[PDB]
RNA sequence: ACAGGUUUGGUCCUGGCCUUUCUAUUAAUUCUUAAUAAAAUUACACAUGCAAGUAUCCGCGCCCCGGUGAGAAUGCCCUCCAGAUCUUAAAGAUCAAAAGGAGCAGGUAUCAAGCACACCUAUAACGGUAGCUCAUAACGCCUUGCUCAACCACACCCCCACGGGAAACAGCAGUGAUAAAAAUUAAGCCAUGAACGAAAGUUUGACUAAGUUAUAUUAAUUAGAGUUGGUAAAUCUCGUGCCAGCCACCGCGGUCAUACGAUUAACCCAAAUUAAUAGAUCCACGGCGUAAAGAGUGUUUAAGAAAAAAAAUCACAAUA
């Protein structure tokens, strides 16, 4: 990318290196904060930095934005139940507001883990298939099973053909 | 494969089935065995039924549930 | 594809080249094509001898019992091939195709020996 | 073409190709209607051997007879190609000796 | 074939044990216990092996398939011999 | 799933509900559906020819209702077997009817849906079922004084064995995970055949359905 | 216990568009969806029909939306739960205090 | 793209076309054998044979498999899921209609307005409100099966099929017509799959094993085709004389042609070679004084930016 101020941003790394995973009970996080004064740097950089991040590892959590409407910049978390989380900035930095967010609301190290190894199962590699969902293709490219016909040409005592001449005569 | 609507077929239209010959001891031995084997195989498959169920019960209301189920309601507070 | 009715089965489904072929146990609904959509995969059987002279079977045995907890029918290979495993009963056809096979051979036996003299 | 425009209007995708004078199809059969003879532009100056032909999809094209000598009349069964003619303008298609009505060249004798 | 013989040299990487524990106390590697019906020799069901069927249900079956019955035989052979 | 070009399609359910209409008004009656040609085996509705395993009973017997119709209340009461438990058990295996009502477009009255009480090797049940297979041409009616020699019965226990040894290798695992969970006996397991108690084939099935219980 | 929904959005947040109909407002949500080719978010409105019983919308308000256990219509899927911001009366949830933008109305260091 | 040929007397710059790479079909020339994969003109009309039976009568099954891409911007993913079926200790599972939506989804705005497309009360009437979709593309039009363990749709036609036209191979093989498109009117249920029977078992053009064809890959038994001015590997002697003819782009031939035709020699692929048509790929995160490009001007709506600092002007020919 060539165009934009922070071009690095907007590149698939950049959106894959935040680690900020809500719960499945988040859905709608609103965050207010002003283009104005000092105090609102922390949660403005947050904005421009971070909001990408938390969107792409959360595809199903609505993310809306308000400017210029509450004084003082916060973040208001709404839960399923219909629980309100309000997270109150007004001079925590960039990274002290993920921080923050990562604990009251995000997943522990452990259910990660857990998570994608219970996934790692489903791809069983005893199955036999496609390449896409399955590492073998057929029998045949396992070494000391009888090789494919196609490559190496069977003996005349197993084809179809040799055996029915001999049933017929 | 035909379907529903389709006319059946004019010369095999006479016959309808030729059971083949019974071999009186050897038919009683083998409907002994199948008699036996539908039986085996029937305790098994309720046995199995059984393990569904107590499976699919733990994984609902099992006790590491409910331990699970406090420790996030707890966390969370 | 949405079918009128049908009984949850495991089968073998067959694969590979002409002459060489290969099975693979996997559980499907029955009015599918034998190669269509299935559920799970559970096994393989390799229907030719190996340079071991080993025909290879692979059975996944917690996944089998599961589907047959549910209500899944087997169909004539499939119980042979459990049989001889063990996880189930040797087959009532298995035995008497055994014993057909001796009086065969008896009679084979006997058929040689009475031109012999 | 800042980001929101390249955002609005997507990304450039080529077109499809336009057909050709032979309608998509590798080769076409036809009729002969009249053997004319078609010269080019300058500097090439010749006396061009082609043919007007009506397509098997029932349109009527002007077409050409590749080598030297050749024996089509009226109403003749002919294979056309897709190929063009440097020299003559309009004309798109010529006839692939060996088949049909047209032979290959024949050699002096 | 000489990466096969060790004549040419190639990358060999460090591969990690495959098991985690080593114990062979588990019943899937060590014998267990002969089955009552293994030792004594018997078949592991009783209906594995062949039983000569009463006189009478041979001649309720001789009625039932009358006409198109076929030709009965004994018990089998216990060992079949070699061509 | 839809779409916002959905066309009410009408003629559809027009068929539907004129085909349904006509079943009903054309439903075929029992006796033109039953009527048999007893020369060429071939029924003249369905265009279905009997299996040659069939072929003698037909013309050597009579169904329920040929052998039903003589009687004054169309036997309310009686005690019907029939010759395929004759033949094959030695147990008396009858039915005690209890309602039975012919269809009317019969001429000699030789077609009907009966209920009775059924009676399978000694054992009765406590429920009426509507018989089947009525048809077949194997039935018979047991006279008033033999009715007491079919009814009494003498009860055999049943020597069947109430448990067998596992399979082999099912039987391994067994042992497996209770060694491995720490239980160390040695009693050899077993399955308990006293649930998987299976009915003879030619035990008739419930022709109604069963509701939710 | 069964009050689901068969709609994928359970609770969302949208601006109010207006209150023509009666007692249903019109709100306008707003999503975050990534262009696959300039890898960039941007905004997309969809409009949803929201029952409101009391007759509290006024254009310009952000209203918290509720998903309805059952479609009252094909298209009022979901109700009202509360007014997060009033038009015009901004009410700071911090301090609780009223507020106009940035400008306090009321000083929230005098109690009294 | 590691780029190359081509504007001009000539250089630089900008900007098209074409070459070099890979896959498929047909055709030309040529062709020895074996194995495997695949088999494709046509939703046009079809002769004949076959493709669903099983079973002690009841019953169950009978486009399920298979076949096709006509139709529809259809859809993909996803939430919910009645109902049918299987199992049984009546609560577990397989398939999933209808309905619904976080997001994604061909071309065209010279298709810009559609014209009832909304909602409330209670009723499931009546009455009341005057709204709904849309320049982030509504409503139209045109083209089209697909995002592939597979999915969606059609079963002669009148979207459907009471009815009517009318008398059906888009099941295997085969035939007519048509098209540049060319498999056997064959064998068996031995394996597997499906239907039925308690069961021995039966049926099965699905399939299995074969027949046919350089369509692809391999091995070997097999040798011809194209090209030789430049991009781009490679030639001489004759004939012809802007003539007959050649070229993918630039061009050659106007009595001394390495470009036409033939010959000698050479080059490059090889049981294939070359040509023709489609497809992979390829435009702009680049530009707007002189090149295609800042629209004659200002304000405002939709929308978007603010983030450090700082900013109400002014002798003079505005305008009416
Ligand atoms: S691909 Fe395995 S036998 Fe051919
Ligand atoms: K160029
Ligand atoms: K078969
Ligand atoms: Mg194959
Ligand atoms: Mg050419
Ligand atoms: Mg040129
Ligand atoms: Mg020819
Ligand atoms: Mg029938
Ligand atoms: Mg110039
Ligand atoms: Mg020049
Ligand atoms: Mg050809
Ligand atoms: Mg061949
Ligand atoms: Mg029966
Ligand atoms: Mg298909
Ligand atoms: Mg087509
Ligand atoms: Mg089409
Ligand atoms: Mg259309
Ligand atoms: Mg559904
Ligand atoms: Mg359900
Ligand atoms: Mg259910
Ligand atoms: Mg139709
Ligand atoms: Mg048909
Ligand atoms: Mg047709
Ligand atoms: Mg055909
Ligand atoms: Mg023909
Ligand atoms: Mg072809
Ligand atoms: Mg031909
Ligand atoms: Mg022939
Ligand atoms: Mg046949
Ligand atoms: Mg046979
Ligand atoms: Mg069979
Ligand atoms: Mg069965
Ligand atoms: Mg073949
Ligand atoms: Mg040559
Ligand atoms: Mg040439
Ligand atoms: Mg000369
Ligand atoms: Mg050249
Ligand atoms: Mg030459
Ligand atoms: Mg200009
Ligand atoms: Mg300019
Ligand atoms: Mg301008
Ligand atoms: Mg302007
Ligand atoms: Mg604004
Ligand atoms: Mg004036």
């Amino acid at each position: 990318p060539m165009k934009g101020r922070f071009p690095i941003r907007r590149t698939l790394q950049y959106l894959g290196q935040g680690d900020v995973v809500f719960k499945d009970s988040v859905k709608v996080m609103t965050v207010n904060y002003n283009t104005h004064g000092e105090l609102g740097e922390g949660a403005r950089k947050f904005v421009f930095f971070n909001i990408p991040q938390i969107q792409y590892k959360n595809p199903w959590v609505q993310i809306t934005m308000f400017k210029n409407m509450t004084p003082s910049p916060f973040l208001r978390f709404y839960l399923d139940s219909g629980e309100q989380v309000l997270v109150d900035v007004e001079s925590k930095s960039n990274k002290e507001i993920v921080e923050h967010i990562r604990k009251i609301l995000g997943k522990n190290e452990e259910t990660l883990e857990k998570e994608e190894q219970e996934k790692k199962q489903l791809s069983h590699p005893a199955h036999f298939g496609p390449r896409k969902y399955c590492l073998r293709e057929c029998m045949c490219e396992v070494e000391g099973q009888v090789p494919c016909p196609g490559l190496v040409p069977l003996p005349k005592e197993m084809t179809g053909k040799y055996k029915a001449a001999l049933k017929a005569t | 494969r035909k379907t529903r609507h389709d006319p059946p077929a004019k010369s095999k239209a006479g016959r309808v089935a030729t059971p083949p010959a019974v071999d009186p001891t050897e038919f009683f031995v083998l409907t002994e065995r199948y008699r036996q084997y539908r039986q085996t195989v029937r305790a098994l498959r309720l046995e199995f039924m059984s393990e569904v169920r107590k499976k699919l019960h733990e994984a609902r209301a099992g006790v590491q549930a409910e331990r699970k189920a406090q420790e996030d309601a707890a966390e969370h507070r | 594809r949405a079918y009128r009715g049908g009984h949850l089965t495991i089968r073998l489904a067959l694969g590979g080249c002409t002459n060489r072929p290969f099975y693979r146990i996997v559980a499907a609904h029955s009015k599918c094509p034998r190669d269509g959509r299935f559920v799970e995969q559970l096994g393989s059987y390799d229907p030719l001898p190996n340079s071991h002279g080993e025909k290879l079977v692979a059975l996944n045995f917690d996944r089998i019992r599961h589907w047959i907890g549910c209500g899944a029918h087997l169909s004539k290979p499939v119980e042979k091939l459990l049989g001889l495993s063990g996880f189930y009963p040797l087959h009532p056809m298995m035995i008497t195709n055994a014993e057909r096979l001796r009086r065969k051979r008896a009679r084979e036996v006997l058929l040689a020996s009475q031109k012999t003299d | 073409a800042t980001l929101n425009q390249m955002h609005r209007l997507g990304p450039p995708k080529h077109p499809p190709g336009k057909m050709g004078p032979t309608a998509g199809r590798p080769q076409l059969k036809g009729v002969v209607l009249r053997t004319f003879i078609r010269k080019p532009k300058k500097p090439n100056s010749a006396n061009r051997k082609c043919c007007r032909v009506r397509l098997s999809t029932g349109r009527e094209a002007v077409c050409f007879i590749p080598g030297e000598g050749h024996s089509l009349q009226e109403h003749h069964v002919v294979l056309v190609q897709g190929g063009r003619t440097q020299d003559l303008p309009g004309v798109k298609l010529t006839v692939v000796r060996g088949k049909y009505d047209c032979g290959h060249v024949q050699k002096k004798k | 074939k000489a990466r096969d013989h060790g004549l040419l040299r190639y990358h060999i990487p460090q591969v990690e044990p495959r098991d985690l524990d080593f114990s062979t106390t588990h019943g899937a590697v060590s014998s267990t216990p002969p089955a009552p019906t293994l030792v004594s020799g018997d078949p592991w069901y009783p209906w594995y092996s062949w039983k000569q069927p009463p006189e009478r249900e041979l001649s309720r079956l001789r009625r039932l398939y009358q006409g198109r019955l076929r030709e009965e035989s004994g018990p089998p052979p216990e060992l079949m011999p070699e061509v | 799933m839809a779409r916002k070009k959905v066309r009410p399609r009408l003629i559809a359910e027009l068929a539907r509900r004129v085909r349904a209409l006509r079943e009903q008004r054309e439903r075929p009656r029992d006796s033109q559906r039953y009527a048999l040609d007893y020369e060429t085996m071939m029924r003249p509705h369905s265009g279905n020819r009997l299996p040659m395993r069939a072929w003698a009973d037909v013309r050597h017997e009579s169904r329920l209702l040929q052998l039903l119709n003589r009687l004054p209340l169309f036997g309310l009461g009686r005690l019907v077997t029939r010759k395929s438990w004759l033949w094959q058990h030695d147990e008396p295996c009858y039915w005690r009817l209890t309602r039975v009502r012919p269809d009317y477009a019969a001429e000699n009255l030789d077609h009907g849906k009966a209920w009775g009480i059924l009676t399978f090797k000694g054992k009765t049940e406590s429920e009426a079922r509507e018989i089947e297979q009525v048809m077949y041409h194997d039935w018979r009616l047991v006279p008033k004084h033999e009715e007491e020699a079919f009814t009494a019965f003498t009860l055999v226990p049943e020597d069947t064995p109430l448990s067998v040894p596992y399979p082999p290798l099912l039987r391994a695992m067994i042992l497996a995970q209770r060694q491995k969970y720490g239980d160390t006996s040695t009693e050899e397991p077993m399955l308990n055949l006293e649930r998987a108690r299976i009915d003879p084939w030619d035990y008739p099935a419930k022709l109604e359905a069963k509701t939710k219980t | 216990s069964i009050a689901r929904s068969s709609v994928h959005a359970k609770w969302v947040v949208g601006k109010v568009i207006g209150t023509a109909m009666q007692k249903t407002a019109k709100v306008r949500v707003t999503r975050l969806v990534l262009d696959p080719y300039l890898l960039k978010y941007f905004n997309k409105r969809k409009t949803y029909f929201a029952h409101d019983a009391l007759q509290q919308c006024t254009v310009g308000d952000i209203v918290l939306l509720k998903a309805l256990p059952v479609p009252r219509t094909k298209h009022v899927k979901h109700e009202l739960a509360e007014i997060i911001f009033k038009v015009g009366q901004v009410i700071d949830p911090v301090t609780g205090k009223p507020c106009a933008g940035t400008t306090y109305l009321e000083s929230p260091i005098s109690p009294e």
